[PDB]
């Protein structure tokens, strides 16, 4: 995942804090004391769009939910 | 630390002789039934043989740690074949001491699947280079056995072989003596069709 | 081979510098061990290559020297050093060992 | 690196075997092989035949004689434990040596 | 010099006979429209779990080995225009080989006589899979001069080798009198669709990660995907420059308390 500063409160008998369903959310180093919140990488789905190969082979690739900025082009509601 | 090798291929295999000689310390089966593996057929072969220590018996199985499954003989976790072992006090011994077998013990990684390895350069006990001859915390990597007929059970020599089959698509070469009667044809039978027993 | 060491009894004061020099029949080319043994007790280390300390000898005792001839020096006699000390050779097959030294208070 | 003298020396096969006596060389028996090549005087007189799985080197005084009395030191060598390169490396550690009477 | 290898590469990964079914399997393959090498004289390359071989009665066999010393074990393949010497003797090294090459056999282990290999090309696969050194084998006879024909072939078994030796780099053997032209492919884990034709030969293949159409041909199960939007799988960022973490104390816990004892207490 991605470790991005805990901008939420803690106190100070808390480790770490878990949102749900076992997902720990943020953990505090068990050094200097920093509170970070930790996402899981970012991933979603992969679709394609082809004309039927007998016609043509050429396919576009669709991006399922992300702001697109990750590995023409263009930004649907859905995806890119 | 040089466990031989041989190709079974071509012959009829009769394992009861084997399974019911009796006179087997050790003698289980991996993949396979020990009884009904008599009657079924095999590819190929390959036996493999070597001596060793009491302790270092159990360690000839798939998914085991120590001297002899990390630097000497390592049988890989998907094993098909299997492993006997008897005594052998008697005939690997002599009075004083017995030299002749060695074993590896110092290797820098283990060692994958039915890897045999026989060099002979030193090893780096130490860190700075010795140089591929013997100095301060450079050791030899073959140690030893020493056979006298008077070591307890832990330290006789235990003959072993593994009976490593595959057991596969390929045409059999190696099974039991069947009749191997003839076929019929246009009536369904029940056959065992070189294995691929079904009606 | 055979070991001739100079010195064969001394004694002196604590803190002083002792030197024993050992030769061999030939040229014994720098294969060379100084032992000590203190009275009822098997002998000890003190330097491998007539040239090198051993593991956790304390450092007054050095060795010089090549060729035959070899030198061992203690810088501060200490009581307990109170032995005797023998020059040995690695070069020849038999490693011998000589009529050694005794070092007293 | 504890050497036991009880006649046989406990050890306690990484480095090598020597033995002594009390100050001469009794001729430098190998763990790893067969007993090799000895001192000049040392050869037939003077047998080990040592036992593993204790490590512990056997001594056979052959042919016991009258001035025999004296103490046998078990001395561990430095490095070096192989076949049939005869070394030179000695002695690195010892015990406390067997007294024997005659 | 590179080359495109455009549809080389596949073989049957198992001996058993289906037709008309498009299988899927999962094993080392070289990777579709990869390119490769163009050597053209021998020069000793890296294994990396397998490679694929081409090379157009000129060339010779191989060597194999860890370090290719006669420090540790090695494997010879030589051919003397009829029968092909194969052995694992431990031999030296000759940089520039020709029998120059089968000098010494110290420590030897395996040795075997085969049938000969025999403007046309011949290709190889080498596996050194658990102790056992799978060589795939395929003729062809064909008439380019510059590169790899395009086309497609499939490559049959023809042997395995009980060697139980850690493989790492080889140099080509070649028997000399601009030199010939052969090609070296490196193997990967690919999942590849294989469609059986009627007779029973590979005919047709499709590489499940090279282009996400080859994805949808793939999990589809069929080599000819009709219009529409499908889903061919789920995309993460892969993990990078991975972190480890733990307290920064450094004191060794009671152990020597516990076990070197004597004054152990009742059970
Ligand atoms: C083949 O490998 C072996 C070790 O794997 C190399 O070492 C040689 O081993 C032989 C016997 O194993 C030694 O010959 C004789 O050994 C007997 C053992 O009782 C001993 O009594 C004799 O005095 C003699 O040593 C040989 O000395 C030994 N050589 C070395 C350098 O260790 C062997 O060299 C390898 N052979 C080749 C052709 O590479
Ligand atoms: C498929 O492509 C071919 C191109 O030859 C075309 O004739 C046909 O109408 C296309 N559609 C089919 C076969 O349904
Ligand atoms: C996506 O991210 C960019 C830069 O982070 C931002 O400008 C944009 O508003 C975001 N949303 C969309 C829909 O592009
Ligand atoms: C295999 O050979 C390579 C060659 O360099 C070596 O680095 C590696 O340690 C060897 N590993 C095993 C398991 O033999
Ligand atoms: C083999 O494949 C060809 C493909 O054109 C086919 O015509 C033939 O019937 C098949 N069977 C035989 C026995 O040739
Ligand atoms: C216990 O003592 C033995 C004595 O040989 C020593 O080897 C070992 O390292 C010691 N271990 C601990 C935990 O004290």
């Amino acid at each position: 995942g991605v470790l991005t500063e805990s901008n939420k409160k803690f106190l100070p008998f808390q480790q770490f804090g878990r949102d749900i369903a076992d997902t720990t959310d943020a953990v505090r180093d068990p050094q200097t004391l920093e509170i970070l919140d930790i996402t899981p990488c970012s991933f979603g789905g992969v679709s394609v769009i082809t004309p039927g190969t007998n016609t043509s082979n050429q396919v576009a690739v669709l991006y399922q939910d992300v702001n697109c900025t990750e590995v023409n082009v263009f930004q649907t509601r859905a995806g890119c | 630390y040089a466990w031989n090798r041989k190709r079974i291929s071509n012959c009829v295999a009769d394992y009861s002789v084997l399974y019911n000689s009796a006179s087997f310390s050790t003698f289980k089966c991996y993949g396979v039934s020990p009884t009904k593996l008599n009657d079924l057929c095999f590819t190929n072969v390959y036996a493999d043989s070597f001596v060793i220590r009491g302790d270092e018996v159990r360690q000839i199985a798939p998914g085991q740690t120590g001297k002899i499954a990390d630097y000497n003989y390592k049988l890989p976790d998907d094993f098909t074949g299997c492993v006997i072992a008897w005594n052998s006090n008697n005939l690997d011994s002599k009075v004083g001491g017995n030299y002749n077998y060695l074993y590896r013990l110092f290797r820098k990684s283990n060692l994958k699947p039915f890897e045999r390895d026989i060099s002979t350069e030193i090893y780096q006990a130490g860190s700075t280079p010795c140089n591929g001859v013997e100095g301060f915390n450079c050791y030899f990597p073959l140690q030893s056995y020493g056979f006298q007929p008077t070591n307890g059970v832990g330290y006789q020599p235990y003959r072993v072989v593994v009976l490593s089959f595959e057991l596969l698509h390929a045409p059999a070469t190696v099974c039991g003596p069947k009749k191997s009667t003839n076929l019929v044809k246009n009536k369904c039978v029940n056959f065992n069709f070189n294995g691929l027993t079904g009606t | 081979i055979q070991m001739t060491q100079s010195p064969s009894t001394l004694s002196a004061s604590v803190g002083d510098r002792v030197t024993i020099t050992c030769r061999a029949s030939q040229s014994i080319s720098s294969w060379l061990a100084w032992y000590q043994q203190k009275p009822g007790k098997a002998p000890k280390l003190l330097i491998y290559k007539a040239s090198s300390l051993e593991s956790g000898v304390p450092s007054r005792f050095s060795g010089s020297g090549s060729g035959t001839e070899f030198t061992l020096t203690i810088s501060s006699l200490q009581p307990d050093d109170f032995a005797t000390y023998y020059c040995q050779q690695y070069n020849s097959y038999p490693y011998t060992f000589g009529q050694g030294t005794k070092l007293e208070i | 690196v504890q050497l036991v003298q009880s006649v046989s020396c406990k050890a306690s096969t990484s480095y090598a075997m020597n033995w002594v006596r009390q100050l001469e060389w009794m001729g430098w028996i190998n763990t790893n092989t067969g007993n090799p090549t000895y001192a000049q005087g040392f050869t037939g007189r003077f047998v080990f035949s040592l036992d593993t799985s204790v490590s512990t080197a056997y001594l056979q005084i052959s042919s016991l004689k009258a001035e025999d009395t004296a103490v046998y030191y078990c001395a561990r060598p430095q490095g070096g434990s192989s076949w049939y390169r005869d070394y030179y490396y000695g002695m690195d550690v010892w015990g406390q040596g067997t007294t024997v009477t005659v | 010099a590179y080359t495109n290898s455009f549809t080389r590469g596949v073989y049957y990964p198992d001996k058993v006979f289906r037709s008309s079914v498009l299988h899927s399997t999962q094993d080392l393959f070289l990777p579709f429209f990869s390119n490769v090498t163009w050597f053209h004289d021998n020069p000793v390359l890296p294994f990396n779990d397998g490679v694929y071989f081409a090379s157009t009665n000129i060339i010779r066999g191989w060597i194999f080995g860890t370090t290719l010393d006669s420090k540790t074990q090695s494997l010879l393949i030589v051919n003397n225009a009829t029968n092909v010497v194969i052995k694992v003797c431990e031999f030296q090294f000759c940089n520039d080989p020709f029998f120059r090459v089968y000098s010494s056999a110290n420590n030897c282990t395996f040795e075997y006589v085969s049938q000969p290999f025999l403007k046309n090309l011949r290709e190889f696969v080498f596996k050194n899979i658990d102790g056992y050194f799978k060589i795939y084998s395929k003729h062809t006879p064909i008439n380019l001069v510059r590169d790899l024909p395009q086309g497609f072939s499939a490559l049959e078994p023809l042997v395995d080798l009980p060697i139980g030796i850690n493989i790492t780099r080889f140099q080509t053997l070649l028997a000399l009198h601009g030199a010939a032209a052969y090609y070296v492919g490196y193997l990967q884990p690919r999942t590849f669709l294989l469609k059986y034709n009627e007779n029973g030969t590979i005919t047709d293949a499709v590489d499940c990660a090279l282009d996400p159409l080859s994805e949808t041909k793939c999990t589809l199960k069929s080599f000819t995907v009709e219009k529409g939007i499908y889903q061919t799988s789920n995309f993460r960022v892969q993990p990078t420059e991975s972190i480890v973490r733990f307290p920064n104390i450094t004191n060794l816990c009671p152990f020597g308390e516990v076990f070197n004892a004597t004054r152990f207490a009742s059970v």
